[PDB]
C-alpha cells in the first residue's frame, strides 16, 4: 500500500534527524572563537581578459594554473594564457547557447554543454593547427548543467533532466546512471580522490554519488530554494553550498549535518559559483549584486568584498596553488585577482 | 596525413632566379608559420626566410636577404620562394618547415622531403662537439653542445631545439625547450642543459637512431644551426 | 619578448580579427524566440517562414534566426535568462483548443509568466492566434461559455475573437514599455513573415535610437 | 565688453569639467566592442569642444584688459585659428549626427546592416578637413601677402582691426565660410530634423513617453544649432553689405561657446541619475 | 497505480540504507577541519599574500 509506505518515509527520516541531534555536541562556531581571526583582506585585480562578445556562464582552470578556458554565449570557447594575457585557441561551437565548460586534468580535451543537450569534446593535441571535436555525447533529456573530468576517458555529466550520468569518451555510451534528484540539478563538484561527487539539485538537497557503483551514499538538506553551486573542501570530507537565498552552508560527510551558516541582512542576492582555497581557510562565493564576497570558512565572518564587476557573476575559479583567482562576469569580462 | 612536396629544382645558371614551391596537404596551414632551411652538400643546415600566419611578419637571413623574397597562398596551400641573383654558394637542398604556437613554444616537428637545387659555375653561434662519434648498440651517448649566449630567457624558458637527419631523409625534431619530447619521439631520448652548456642523452641505443645530429636556438631569429654531430656504428 | 613570445602575441591578435568579424555579423542578424504552449500551432508557421531547434530564413536582406525551446522539459527560469535581449519573442496560441484543466488556461498562465518575466520587461512579444479556421467550425456548436464563463457576446466569431485577443492583452502590468502584437493567421496564410518584419522594425528603431543617445 | 568677461568663466568653470566626464564616457564607448559610427562622432564633438575650451582662457586674458598689458602675437594668430575652426568643426559633427539620427527611424533595416566603425571616421574627417583646411589656407595667405613671406605663422589679427585696406579681402572670405560651412550644413541639419520629427510623431508602435522624450531632444537639439552658431555666421553676411566689420561679433562668439558647455549636458542623459546616485553615495563616505 | 508502488519502495530502501551508516560527532569533525586549515595556512597565498618576487599573478 502506497499511504503505509509514505508514513514509513517519515518514519525513517525522524529516525535519521534523531541522530544526527546525538551527534550534534557542540558548533563550529563555539569551538572558533579562541583562534585568531583572518582579519581584513584585500584583493587587487592584476590581468582583465576581454573578448567575449557575450556574456560568460563558465570557466575552469586548468591543472598548471597557467591555461584558463570560458564559455560564454556567443558561441566560442576561448583558451586564455592567464600570465600573459594571450588567447591560445578559439574554438567554435555548432550551439551557441552553451552554459558549462571543463578542463582535462592533463589539459589534452575541453569539454562543453548547453541546452542542445549535447556534451561535446574537443581534442587540442591535434596533428593539424585545428581544434576538432573528439566526440558528442548524447542521451541526456534535459539541458547541460555542468561536466567535470575524472581522467582521459571519463566523464561525469550533470543535465536537466533530473538524473547525473557518466560517460565515457571511447563509446559514447553511460557507463553509470544517477537516479534520484527530484529537481533539476545546476552544479556538479568532483573529489580530489575521483571516487565521489556531489550535486546540487532544484530542491534545496545536495546528493553525494559514488562513481564506481552509482547509489547515493547520503543526502544533504537545509536551504530553502534550488542550490545553484557547490564546491568539495580541500580536505576531502566537506563542501560549501551555495543556493538561490542569501546564505551558503558548509556541510561535512562524516558528519551528515550542516556545521555553520554564511549569511547577513545586507545580502538578498543568490549564490551563483563557490569556491575555496588552497588552505580551505577562505570561501570566495559569487553574488548577483555584482559582487563577489570572501568568506571565512571557519568564523562566518566576512573578510574582503570583490567588487569590480558591472554586472552578475556567474562562474568562480582559484588554481590548483591558490596563487590566483579567477572571477567571471555577465559583462563579458574576466578578471584575475590577488593579494600583496 | 601531413605531407610537403616541394618542386621546383634544377640546374640554374648563375644569375639567374627560380620559384620553389612546397605544397602543403592534411594539415591546417593558414595558421602555420613556415620556414625555409637548405643543406650544402655534405655540409650542416642553415636558415633563410620565415613567414608568419598572417603573412605580416617576415625575416631573412643576412646572406640571403634582398635577393631572395618569399609568399604563401593559403587558398591554394602553397608555399612559394622567389630567388634572384643566384650565385655558386646557394646549392642547397631547400626544406619546407612548418611552425606553431604549441606547448607554450614554436616546435619544427614536420619538414618538407626537400628539392635539388644546383647552380653550375652579433648572432649567437652554436659550437657542437666531434663531428665523428663511433657508438655501438645497448650503450648511452651524449652530445654535447654550446652557445656563445645565455638562452635561458627572463621567464624561465630555454629555447633550444635537437634535430635528428637520417641518412637520405628529412630532419626529425626530437627536443624542443631543451627538456620537452616531441610527439613520436621514443622516451630513450632526454635532454638537459644550464644556460649555454647543454647536452642530449640516449638511453638505449638502436639501429634506427644513426644518423646526423643538429642543435638550434630559437632565442632570436637568426636561429644559427649546430655543425652537427654524426653517429655511426663501430661494427 | 623573446622570438616565440612575439608569435604568440601576434597570433592572439588575429583571433582578435576574427572574434571582431564574427560579433560584427552576429550583431547584423535578428534573433527571435518561439514559445508556443503545447505545440499549439507552433509547427504551422515555421513552414511558413535534439533539445533545441533553430530555424534561419531571410527576408527582405534580413537574417532571422528563430529558436524553439518546446522540447526543453525541464524548468523554464533556469534557462529563460540565456535569451534575455532578443529582438522579439514570438508566441503561438492556438484557438481550437477551447472546447478542450483547459488547454488554452495553460497557455494564458504561460504567457502571463513571460510577459511578466524580470528578462523580459522590454522585450516585444509577437502573439500569433492561429488555427482561425476550426474556429469557425467550432464556434457554430460549443461556445466560448466553457472556456471564459464571464463572456456576455453572441456567438459570432467577429466579437468572440476579439475577446479572446483581449484576455490576452490586459496579461502585462508594464503597458507603457512593452507592446504586444496579435494577429489571426491560419494555414493558407501567407503574409506571417511579413507581420514579423515589420513587429522587429519597430525594435530596430528603439535600438538605433539608443545607440545614438536620444533615448 | 564686461558682461562677456563674466560669461566666458561660466562657460569655463561648467563645460570644462563636464567634458571630462563626456571625453572619459564617450573614449570608453569607442573602445568598447562593436562601436557605432554616431559614438565616433561624439568622442569627436568632445575633443572639439575640448580645444574650445582649452584656449578659452585666452579669451579670458581679452575683454578684461586695460589695453595693454602682455599679449604676443603669434599666440594671437593661433589661438583665433584654433578658437574659431573648432566652431566649424563642431558644427559639421553636429550635422554628422543629425544625418546619422535620420538614418535611423527612416532606414533601420538598412542602417543596421551598413553600419561600420570607417563611416563614422570618414565623417569626422571630412569635418577635420573642411573646417582645418579653410582656416589654413586663410592663414598662409595673409603671410604670404604681408611684407614678411617665406613663413605661415601670421604677423596680423591680434584684436581683428583692419583699417582700411585689409577689408576688401576679409569680407570675401567671410561670405564663403558662412556659405559653405554653415548653410550646406543647417540645410541638412533643419531638413534632417524636420524629417525624423515628422517621422516619429506619426511612428504608430511608439509609446507615449517614448515620443516626448524624443521629439523634445531633437528639438533642443536643433534650437542650439541655430542659436549658438547664429549670430557669429550672420554677422558675415551682415558685414559685406554693410561694407565694414560688425561690432557685436563678440557676443556672438561667446554665444558659439555657449554650444561646447551645453553639448555635454544633452548628452547627460538617464545615467545621469546614476552619477546623482553615485554622488549622493560619495557624500556618504 | 503500480508506478506509485515501485517508486514509493525505491525510496524506502534508498532511505533504510543511507539511515544505518556509521556517523561520528561534530565536534571531532570540527576540529579536523581546523587541523588541515592551520597546518596548510603558511602555504596558501590567498590568506598569507605573497612578495612580489614569487608572485606571479
Ligand atoms: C588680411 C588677409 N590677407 O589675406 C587673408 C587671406 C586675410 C584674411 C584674414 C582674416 C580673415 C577672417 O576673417 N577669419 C579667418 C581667421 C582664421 C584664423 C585666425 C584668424 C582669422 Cl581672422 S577664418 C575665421 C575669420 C575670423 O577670425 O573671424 C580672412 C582673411
Amino acid at each position: 500500500e502506497l499511504d503505509q509506505l509514505r508514513q514509513e518515509a517519515e518514519q525513517l527520516k525522524n529516525q535519521i534527524r534523531d541522530a544526527r541531534k546525538a551527534c550534534a555536541d557542540a558548533t563550529l562556531s563555539q569551538i572558533t572563537n579562541n583562534i585568531d581571526p583572518v582579519g581584513r583582506i584585500q584583493m587587487r585585480t592584476r590581468r582583465t581578459l576581454r573578448g567575449h562578445l557575450a556574456k560568460i556562464y563558465a570557466m575552469h582552470w586548468g591543472t598548471d594554473s597557467r591555461l584558463l578556458v570560458s564559455a560564454s554565449q556567443d558561441g566560442k570557447l576561448i583558451i586564455w594564457d592567464s600570465y600573459t594575457t594571450n588567447k591560445v585557441h578559439a574554438i567554435p561551437l555548432r550551439s551557441s547557447w552553451v552554459m558549462t565548460c571543463a578542463y582535462a586534468p592533463s589539459g589534452n580535451y575541453v569539454a562543453c554543454g548547453g541546452l542542445d543537450n549535447i556534451c561535446s569534446i574537443y581534442n587540442l593535441k591535434t596533428r593539424e593547427g585545428n581544434v576538432r571535436v573528439s566526440r558528442e555525447l548524447a542521451g541526456h533529456t534535459g539541458y547541460l548543467s555542468c561536466c567535470r573530468f575524472l581522467d582521459d576517458n571519463q566523464i561525469v555529466t550533470s543535465s536537466g533532466d533530473t538524473t547525473c550520468a557518466l560517460w565515457d569518451i571511447e563509446t559514447g555510451q553511460q557507463t553509470t546512471t544517477f537516479t534520484g534528484h527530484t529537481g533539476d540539478v545546476m552544479s556538479l563538484s568532483l573529489a580530489p580522490d575521483t571516487r565521489l561527487f556531489v550535486s546540487g539539485a532544484c530542491d534545496a538537497s545536495a546528493k553525494l554519488w559514488d562513481v564506481r557503483e552509482g547509489m547515493c551514499r547520503q543526502t544533504f538538506t537545509g536551504h530553502e530554494s534550488d542550490i545553484n553551486a557547490i564546491c568539495f573542501f580541500p580536505n576531502g570530507n566537506a563542501f560549501a553550498t551555495g543556493s538561490d537565498d542569501a546564505t551558503c552552508r558548509l556541510f561535512d560527510l562524516r558528519a551528515d549535518q550542516e556545521l555553520m551558516t554564511y549569511s547577513h541582512d545586507n545580502i538578498i542576492c543568490g549564490i551563483t559559483s563557490v569556491s575555496f582555497s588552497k588552505s580551505g581557510r577562505l570561501l570566495l562565493a559569487g553574488y548577483d549584486d555584482f559582487n563577489c564576497n570572501v568568506w571565512d570558512a571557519l568564523k562566518a565572518d566576512r573578510a574582503g568584498v570583490l567588487a569590480g564587476h558591472d554586472n552578475r557573476v556567474s562562474c568562480l575559479g582559484v588554481t590548483d596553488d591558490g596563487m590566483a583567482v579567477a572571477t567571471g562576469s555577465w559583462d563579458s569580462f574576466l578578471k584575475i585577482w590577488n593579494g600583496s | 596525413d601531413v605531407q610537403l612536396v616541394e618542386s621546383g629544382g634544377g640546374l640554374v645558371q648563375p644569375g639567374g632566379s627560380r620559384k620553389l614551391s612546397c605544397s602543403a596537404s592534411g594539415f591546417a596551414f593558414s595558421s602555420f608559420g613556415m620556414h625555409w632551411v637548405r643543406q650544402a652538400p655534405e655540409k650542416g643546415l642553415e636558415w633563410v626566410a620565415y613567414i608568419s600566419s598572417g603573412s605580416g611578419t617576415i625575416y631573412y637571413a643576412d646572406t640571403v636577404k634582398g635577393r631572395f623574397t618569399i609568399s604563401r597562398d593559403d587558398p591554394k596551400n602553397t608555399l612559394f620562394l622567389q630567388m634572384t641573383s643566384l650565385r655558386s654558394e646557394d646549392t642547397a637542398m631547400y626544406y619546407c618547415v612548418r611552425s606553431i604556437y604549441y606547448y607554450g613554444s614554436s616546435p619544427f616537428d614536420f619538414w618538407g622531403q626537400g628539392t635539388t637545387l644546383t647552380v653550375s659555375s652579433s648572432d649567437i653561434v652554436m659550437t657542437q662537439a666531434t663531428s665523428s662519434v663511433p657508438v655501438t648498440p645497448g650503450e648511452s651517448v651524449s652530445i654535447s653542445c654550446r652557445s656563445s649566449k645565455s638562452l635561458l630567457h627572463s621567464n624561465g624558458n630555454t629555447y633550444l631545439y635537437w634535430f635528428l637527419q637520417r641518412p637520405g631523409q628529412s630532419p626529425q625534431l626530437l627536443i624542443y625547450r631543451m627538456s620537452n619530447l616531441a610527439s613520436g619521439v621514443p622516451d630513450r631520448f632526454s635532454g638537459s642543459g644550464s644556460g649555454t652548456a647543454f647536452t642530449l642523452t640516449i638511453s638505449r641505443l638502436e639501429a634506427e637512431d644513426v644518423g646526423v645530429y643538429y642543435c638550434m636556438q630559437h632565442l632570436e631569429y637568426p636561429l644559427t644551426f649546430g655543425a652537427g654531430t654524426k653517429l655511426e656504428l663501430k661494427a | 619578448l623573446s622570438a616565440e613570445d612575439k608569435a604568440a602575441v601576434e597570433r592572439s591578435k588575429m583571433i582578435d580579427r576574427n572574434l571582431r568579424e564574427d560579433g560584427e555579423k552576429a550583431a547584423r542578424e535578428v534573433k527571435l524566440l518561439l514559445l508556443g504552449a503545447g505545440e499549439s500551432g507552433k509547427s504551422t508557421i515555421v513552414k511558413q517562414m535534439t533539445g533545441i531547434v533553430e530555424t534561419h530564413f531571410t527576408f527582405k536582406d534580413l537574417h532571422f534566426k528563430m529558436f524553439d525551446v518546446g522540447g526543453q522539459r525541464s524548468e523554464r527560469k533556469k534557462w529563460i535568462h540565456c535569451f534575455e535581449g532578443v529582438t522579439a519573442i514570438i508566441f503561438c496560441v492556438a484557438l481550437s483548443d477551447y472546447d478542450l484543466m483547459n488547454r488554452m488556461h495553460e497557455s494564458m498562465k504561460l504567457f502571463d509568466s513571460i510577459c511578466n518575466n524580470k528578462w523580459f520587461t522590454d522585450t516585444s512579444i509577437i502573439l500569433f492566434l492561429n488555427k482561425k479556421d476550426l474556429f469557425e467550425e467550432k464556434i457554430k456548436k460549443s461556445p466560448l461559455t466553457i472556456c471564459y464563463p464571464e463572456y456576455a457576446g453572441s456567438n459570432t466569431y467577429e466579437e468572440a475573437a476579439a475577446y479572446i485577443q483581449c484576455q490576452f492583452e490586459d496579461l502585462n502590468k508594464r503597458k507603457d514599455t512593452k507592446e504586444i502584437y496579435t494577429h489571426f493567421t491560419c494555414a493558407t496564410d501567407t503574409k506571417n513573415v511579413q507581420f514579423v518584419f515589420d513587429a522587429v522594425t519597430d525594435v530596430i528603431i528603439k535600438n538605433n535610437l539608443k545607440d545614438c543617445g536620444l533615448f | 565688453s564686461s558682461l562677456i568677461l563674466m560669461a566666458y568663466i561660466i562657460i569655463f568653470l561648467t563645460g570644462l569639467p563636464a567634458n571630462l566626464l563626456a571625453l572619459r564616457a564617450f573614449v570608453g564607448v569607442v573602445r568598447q566592442p562593436q562601436p557605432a559610427p554616431v559614438h565616433i562622432l561624439l568622442l569627436s564633438l568632445t575633443l572639439a569642444d575640448l580645444l574650445l575650451l582649452l584656449l578659452l582662457p585666452f579669451k579670458i586674458i581679452e575683454a578684461a584688459s586695460n589695453f595693454r598689458w602682455y599679449l604676443p602675437k603669434i599666440v594671437c594668430a593661433l589661438t583665433g585659428f584654433g578658437f574659431y575652426s573648432s566652431i566649424y568643426c563642431s558644427t559639421w559633427l553636429l550635422a554628422g549626427i543629425s544625418i546619422e539620427r535620420y538614418l535611423g527611424v527612416a532606414f533601420p533595416v538598412q542602417y543596421k546592416l551598413s553600419r561600420r566603425p570607417l563611416y563614422g571616421v570618414i565623417a569626422a574627417l571630412v569635418a577635420w578637413v573642411m573646417s582645418f583646411g579653410h582656416c589654413t589656407i586663410v592663414i598662409i595667405v595673409q603671410y604670404l601677402n604681408t611684407t614678411e613671406q617665406v613663413r605661415n605663422g601670421n604677423e596680423i589679427t591680434c584684436y581683428e582691426n583692419f583699417t582700411d585696406e585689409q577689408l576688401d579681402v576679409v569680407l570675401p572670405v567671410r561670405l564663403e565660410l558662412c556659405l559653405v560651412l554653415f548653410f550646406i550644413p543647417m540645410a541638412v541639419t533643419i531638413f534632417c530634423y524636420w524629417r525624423f520629427v515628422w517621422i516619429m510623431l506619426t511612428q504608430p508602435h511608439v509609446g507615449a513617453q517614448r515620443r516626448r522624450r524624443a521629439v523634445g531632444l531633437a528639438v533642443v537639439t536643433l534650437l542650439n544649432f541655430l542659436v549658438c552658431f547664429g549670430p557669429y555666421n550672420v554677422s558675415h553676411l551682415v558685414g559685406f553689405y554693410q561694407r565694414k566689420s560688425p561690432w557685436w561679433r563678440s557676443i556672438a562668439v561667446v554665444f558659439s561657446s555657449l554650444n561646447a558647455s551645453l553639448d555635454p549636458l544633452l548628452f547627460y542623459f538617464s545615467s545621469s541619475v546614476v552619477r546623482r546616485a553615485f554622488g549622493r553615495g560619495l557624500q556618504v563616505l | 497505480n503500480t508506478a506509485s508502488i515501485a517508486q514509493a519502495r525505491k525510496l524506502v530502501e534508498q532511505l533504510k540504507m543511507e539511515a544505518n551508516i556509521d556517523r561520528i560527532k561534530v565536534s571531532k569533525a570540527a576540529a579536523d577541519l581546523m587541523a588541515y586549515c592551520e597546518a596548510h595556512a603558511k602555504e596558501d597565498p590567498l590568506l598569507t599574500p605573497v612578495p612580489a618576487s614569487e608572485n606571479p599573478f
